[PDB]
């Protein structure tokens, strides 16, 4: 779980169709997103949210939930928030969020 | 004690 492995793994999966992947792999991609969110400073979370909304064509009325996910992944301890996301969100929502994030994460300034 | 995620984004 090095910086190099994280980036290579994110590059690989950013470009995959994950609509039909296995739950075990989808769960691991959620962990990947959580770890990668923690490579951004708090100061960049608003930009990460805005870039996510723009990429996904989401209205500003969806800013608050998108930002909350990034904030709470960033502050997560013991994977508690991450585990809640997995439990409480539907599969389609997890897929959409994960693909979005993996495609923006390497393109944005992290500090 | 329970952890609650926000509602998922709504795509129109």
């Amino acid at each position: 779980i090095t910086l190099l492995t994280l980036i290579k793994t994110a590059e690989h999966w950013a470009r995959q169709d994950i609509r039909t992947i296995e739950d075990s792999k989808l769960r691991a991609l959620l962990t990947l997103c959580a770890v990668m969110t923690r490579k951004f400073s708090k100061s960049q979370l608003s930009l990460l949210c805005e870039t996510h909304l723009r990429r996904e064509g989401l209205g500003q009325d969806q800013a608050e939930p998108v930002l909350e996910v990034y904030q709470r992944l960033h502050s997560d301890k013991g994977g508690s928030f991450e585990a809640a996301l997995w439990q409480q969100w539907d599969r389609q929502s997890l897929i959409m969020f994960i693909t979005a994030f993996l495609n923006i994460a390497l393109q944005l300034p992290c500090e | 004690t329970p952890t609650v995620a926000p509602p998922a984004p709504v795509y129109r």
